[PDB]
Order: structure tokens, then C-alpha cells, then sequence
């Protein structure tokens, strides 16, 4: 499994499409303060893989969470993570969906901020590493193996919307 | 980037159903806020995305649009509903803000009435005559005043000013103000104020001669 | 209870720079400033994306610095280089998001009024209107800051008066007037004295209307 502790991520928007999909993380045990989702775990991390259609008793758009491209001037969704030791952080591995019908497009590129200390800021040197097929591809960002407790990885974006479902990591415990 | 509301005002009886436009520059994503802003007051968040509402904001305020083209539906107008509205883009950054869509209550026509006034001798005194006009109780607030200066019309030096429409009988108020040189006055004998309004006839024109 | 009061609210100089001071009752959202001129509608200032700025307007993109500091808990504006078209009432945002993700600001500010001209305060000049039923009332000419307070007979005649927003004259400094609809029959029993109250200054005129 995820030895995640906790990640930060924008509340989900809703996309207002013919009978409108609502795309918020439902199971989200944490605090939603302001527009950002702190302090837990839900949808991201719960092992449950989005389906190749986002739309499918639960209401249309339950395994997924999003963002527009109209909502966001940085260009990129700001997500952060915390884990409970100092790990060597091989891939991150995300379940996107791909609908370009709809607008859900893999995201253009993800860059991450690595940080050993929960008090010092962000140590420098992001990791970036940037289509007709319309079916969820499970995006694979290689992290170099660097050691460290906490991530701030941002997912630019390439289509009008960014529907992740499972973030998963490939990591060791360091000594 | 540009938020263009349509149109600036609205004229509407308690009890219409009234739709606001608010039109964007680019075809934005769906997100969109609709501000209802009373005088004097500061604004209250009526929507928030297109189609979410506030809490205690009731459910008459209806969404709806995607794009460019968005409206602001109302159910049934209501006295508390009278104020100018903002739509405005707001993503997590830049948000620019609309031009706003002034709501106004509609009554039947009303005929102005009409006061000039004479400048007091204490301001002759330092060297001023600011002639006062006074329109009250006309509905709506279009009206044309004209400062018929010694039989000629002026234009420079006439201030106007509007109060916000009333609360009892929603009526509005003009004070077009003639401010003159205590030497340019001497000059000029006959001072009138003709106005053209919507509940008059013919323009009333109110003039006074130098003297008691 | 959450409160966003700004400590503004001062005449500066076409040139001069100040600097307003969001304070958060009650704290880290996105935060915006949105202004007001009287009369205008409302135009988005800038944003602040939590410690690190995001792109402030079109128009203020010389200037305009929107500071933020954590230990004392407040927003900072400093607006640098001002001109005379720069008075308006600014407000701090709250944006936070409804049920549907979408953002939104649910929290408004109290708003500052920032006054840019080169007069000096100066005090009011009150000046009676000579008068069915007769129309009287006050002319507050010449004063340069805003607000001025007018009452009628003490706080006791409310019927039939009509208080003008104040005008902006060619000179810089403001014109109010204050007028009342009483009956023609009342005029001459009756007295009617409009108390002028004026607190940039430190004045208060007490001017009665035709003394009969
Ligand atoms: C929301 O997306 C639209 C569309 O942009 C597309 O997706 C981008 C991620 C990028 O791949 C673009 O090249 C794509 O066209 C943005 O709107 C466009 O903005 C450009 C800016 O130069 C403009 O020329 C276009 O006419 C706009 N409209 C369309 C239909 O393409 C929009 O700006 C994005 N929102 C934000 C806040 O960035
Ligand atoms: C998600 O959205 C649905 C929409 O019906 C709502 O019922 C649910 O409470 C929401 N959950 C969270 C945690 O936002
Ligand atoms: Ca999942
Ligand atoms: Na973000
Ligand atoms: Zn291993
Ligand atoms: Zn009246
Ligand atoms: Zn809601």
C-alpha cells in the first residue's frame, strides 16, 4: 500500500455538462478550509481506480476529482504530500482520465519540490517530466529516486480539464 | 479579461421575472459570481460557479450560462431584490469584475416640481451666485434641465445631482446648480430654468427677474 | 464571527503614496482588494495567492504591491505613484469556495475612503434657498473632505427632505445640498433650521432658512 500520511489539494469543481457530474472528494476524512482540501486522506488515496468514463448508486463523477483550466490562472494544480519517514522517492504513478470529447486531458507536465524537514523550506531542483487514445493511462513520474518527507507536485494543464482518481508512490524507507 | 454586463439598468415592478447578461471577453469556463449590492451598502455573494447559491440567499435567484453568454434569472422580483448587480469571473487569481446592472423598481409616471432659487446675499458677498434648481418627486430619472441664462442657454458651470430612488414612494430628485461670478451676474437680468420631462405636457420653464 | 476592517481612510496628494492595512478578525485565504468610486461600479484591485502574489490588474501593473504578513495578521496595500482619478472606497475580499468547488468570496471588507486631491480640509459655507406647497432649504458650497451630516430642526422634521449627493466643482472642493417640501401655509409660523454637521473640519453650522 501508499504510505502516505496526508495531501493538500484544491476542492473538486463540477462540471456543468448535460445533467452536470458533480467531481468533489466525497471521502475526504479531513478539513476543508478556504479553497484547499489540508489535513487528510480521500479519493486519491483510497485504492479504488477511476473507469475509462468518469460519468459511471452513486451520483455521475463519484470516482473522480477535478479541475477546469479556467479556474486556475497559475496553469498548474498545486498539490502537496506528507509521509510519515524520510523515503527514496522512485515514480509516482497517477490514474488520469483522458476524454478529449469531454475536455479531461493528461496533464502537459508535473514538476515536483522535494523537502526533508517539516520546518525548512523547499530544497530547489524540480524533477519535470512532461494523446487520440481516449482511455484513463496510469502516468508515470520519475521522481530520480531523491530522498525526502515531503512533496509539492504541480500538474500543469494541457486540456480545458485535470480529472485525477488514484495517486499512488514507489517508495523505500531510508535508513 | 473584459466582464460586460447588459444592460446598465433595468426597469421592473415588484413581482416581474428579470434576467441579467453578463457577456465575456473570452469563453471562459464555467466558473462565474453574481453580486447584489445595495447604496451604501457592501456587496453580497448571490452565486457562486453558475448555478450554486449562498446560504440565505433564497431560491428565487436562478443561474444559468456557460462560455461568453450567462443570465441571472429571477423567480418573482421582491422589494429586498432592488439593488445593482456585478457578475465576475473568479478563478484562484486574476478575477476581473463586471459593470453592473442597476435594478430599479417601476411606478406609474410622476410630474416634477419645479423650484428655482435665487443666490443668498451672504455668498454675493465674497463674490459668488450659485442659482439653485430643484426637480422633485419625478419618475423616471431622465430629465432635461436647461439654464436659460438672460434668454441665452448655458452650459458651463451646471452641476446635477441625482438621490438614489426613494423608499416610500420611489420618486427621484434633481439640484442643478448655476454657478455664477458675482461680475458676470451683474451683466444678465433674466435667470430661468426650463425642464423636459416624461410627465409633463409642455417643458416647464421657472424663471425669476432681478428683484423681490 | 469573522470581521475584515482595513485601517484606511486618508487624503493624500496627486503623487504621494499610501498604504491600507486589511486586518482579519478572526485567516490564510485567498485574498483580493476590490474598489469602489462613488458612483462607479466595482473593479478588481489584485490577489495574493497565499504569501506568493498573482498578476494585479491591466491598469496597475506599475504599482500597486499587495504585501501580506502572517505575524500581525493583516493584508497590505501600498498603492505608490496615486493620481486625482485614483479616489475610490477600497474593500478587502475573502474569496472562499460554495458546495460546488467553484470560488467565490463570501466575506466583504468595511471599505476605506481614499480622497486624491491637492485642496486643504477646509470648513463648509451653509447659504439659505429663498422660498401648493413651498420648497426651502441649505446650500453647503465650498469644503473640500467628505462626508458632511445635514439634520433638519434638530433631528425632528424627516418629511418631505431631500438630501443631494455632494458635487464635484471645477475648484476640487464639494457642494451638498439639503432641501425640505413643507406647505405653503406652514411657511412663516413655522422654523426651520438645518443643523450642518462637518467632522474633517471640526465645524458645525446651525443656518435657519428665511428667519420669519
Ligand atoms: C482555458 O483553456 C482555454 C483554451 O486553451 C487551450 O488549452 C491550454 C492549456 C493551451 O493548450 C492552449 O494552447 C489551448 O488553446 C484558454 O483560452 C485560450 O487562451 C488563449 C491565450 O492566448 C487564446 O489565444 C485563445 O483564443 C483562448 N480560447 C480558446 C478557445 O482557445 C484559457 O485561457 C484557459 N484558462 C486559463 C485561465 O488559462
Ligand atoms: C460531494 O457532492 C455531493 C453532491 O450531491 C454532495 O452530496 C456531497 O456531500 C459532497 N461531498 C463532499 C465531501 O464535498
Ligand atoms: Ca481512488
Ligand atoms: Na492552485
Ligand atoms: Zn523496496
Ligand atoms: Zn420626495
Ligand atoms: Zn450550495
Amino acid at each position: 500500500r501508499d504510505g502516505l500520511l496526508s495531501y493538500t489539494a484544491p476542492v473538486g469543481q463540477t462540471m456543468y455538462l448535460s445533467e452536470a457530474v458533480y467531481l468533489n472528494d466525497s471521502t475526504y476524512d479531513g478539513h476543508t478550509v478556504g479553497g484547499l482540501q489540508y489535513g487528510g486522506l480521500g479519493q486519491l488515496a483510497d485504492g479504488v481506480v477511476g473507469l475509462d468514463d468518469f460519468r459511471k448508486r452513486v451520483w455521475p463523477g463519484y470516482d473522480y476529482v477535478g479541475w477546469s483550466n479556467h479556474s486556475f490562472s497559475s496553469g498548474y494544480v498545486e498539490m502537496e504530500f506528507e509521509f510519515d519517514r524520510l523515503r527514496a522517492f522512485q515514480a509516482m504513478q497517477v490514474h488520469c482520465n483522458n476524454m478529449h470529447t469531454l475536455g479531461a486531458r493528461l496533464p502537459g507536465g508535473v514538476e515536483c519540490r522535494f523537502r526533508r524537514g517539516p520546518a525548512m523550506a523547499w530544497e530547489g531542483e524540480p524533477m519535470r517530466h512532461n494523446l487520440g487514445d481516449p482511455r484513463a493511462r496510469a502516468v508515470s513520474v520519475p521522481l530520480g529516486g531523491r530522498v525526502a518527507r515531503f512533496l509539492q507536485c504541480r500538474f500543469l494543464f494541457a486540456g480545458p480539464w485535470l480529472l485525477f482518481s488514484e495517486i499512488s508512490f514507489i517508495s523505500d524507507v531510508v535508513n | 479579461i473584459q466582464m460586460t454586463q447588459s444592460p446598465s439598468s433595468v426597469s421592473a415592478s415588484v413581482g416581474d421575472r428579470v434576467t441579467i447578461t453578463c457577456q465575456a471577453s473570452q469563453s471562459i469556463g464555467s466558473v462565474l459570481a453574481w453580486y447584489q449590492q445595495k447604496p451604501g451598502k457592501a456587496p453580497k455573494l448571490l452565486i457562486s460557479g453558475v448555478f450554486d447559491l449562498a446560504s440565505g440567499v433564497p431560491s428565487r435567484f436562478s443561474g444559468s450560462g456557460s462560455g461568453t453568454d450567462f443570465t441571472l434569472t429571477i423567480s418573482s422580483l421582491q422589494p429586498e431584490d432592488f439593488a445593482t448587480y456585478y457578475c465576475q469571473y473568479i478563478p484562484y487569481g486574476s478575477s476581473p469584475f463586471g459593470g453592473g446592472t442597476k435594478v430599479e423598481i417601476k411606478r406609474t409616471v410622476a410630474a416634477p416640481s419645479v423650484f428655482i432659487f435665487p443666490p443668498s446675499d451672504e455668498q454675493l458677498k465674497s463674490g459668488t451666485a450659485s442659482v439653485v434648481c430643484l426637480l422633485n418627486n419625478f419618475y423616471p430619472r431622465e430629465a432635461k434641465v436647461q439654464w436659460k441664462v438672460d434668454n441665452a442657454l448655458q452650459s458651463g458651470n451646471s452641476q446635477e445631482s441625482v438621490t438614489e430612488q426613494d423608499s416610500k414612494d420611489s420618486t427621484y430628485s434633481l439640484s442643478s446648480t448655476l454657478t455664477l461670478s458675482k461680475a458676470d451676474y451683474e451683466k444678465h437680468k433674466v435667470y430661468a430654468c426650463e425642464v423636459t420631462h416624461q410627465g409633463l405636457s409642455s417643458p416647464v420653464t421657472k424663471s425669476f427677474n432681478r428683484g423681490e | 464571527q469573522v470581521q475584515l476592517v482595513e485601517s484606511g481612510g486618508r487624503v493624500v496628494q496627486p503623487g504621494r503614496s499610501l498604504r491600507l492595512s486589511c486586518t482579519a478578525s478572526g485567516n490564510r485565504y485567498y485574498m483580493l482588494w476590490v474598489r469602489q468610486a462613488p458612483g462607479k461600479g466595482l473593479e478588481w484591485i489584485g490577489t495574493i495567492s497565499y504569501g506568493d502574489t498573482t498578476y494585479y490588474a491591466s491598469w496597475a501593473k506599475g504599482r500597486f504591491t499587495i504585501s501580506r504578513d502572517n505575524s500581525k495578521n493583516t493584508l497590505y496595500l501600498q498603492m505608490n505613484s496615486l493620481r486625482a482619478e485614483d479616489t475610490a472606497v477600497y474593500y478587502c475580499a475573502r474569496a472562499d469556495t460554495g458546495d460546488n468547488g467553484y470560488l467565490g468570496l463570501q466575506l466583504w471588507g468595511q471599505g476605506t475612503l481614499v480622497t486624491v486631491s491637492s485642496a486643504s480640509t477646509k470648513g463648509p459655507s451653509v447659504f439659505p434657498l429663498a422660498p401648493g406647497t413651498a420648497a426651502l432649504g441649505c446650500l453647503v458650497k465650498d469644503y473640500f473632505p467628505e462626508p458632511v451630516t445635514v439634520s433638519w430642526n434638530s433631528g425632528a422634521l424627516t418629511s418631505g427632505v431631500h438630501t443631494f449627493p455632494a458635487v464635484l466643482q471645477s475648484s476640487g472642493l464639494y457642494s451638498l445640498s439639503s432641501v425640505v417640501t413643507v406647505p405653503s401655509s406652514s411657511l412663516g409660523t413655522q422654523t426651520y433650521i438645518c443643523n450642518v454637521n462637518h467632522k474633517p473640519s471640526n465645524t458645525k453650522v446651525d443656518k435657519r432658512v428665511e428667519p420669519k
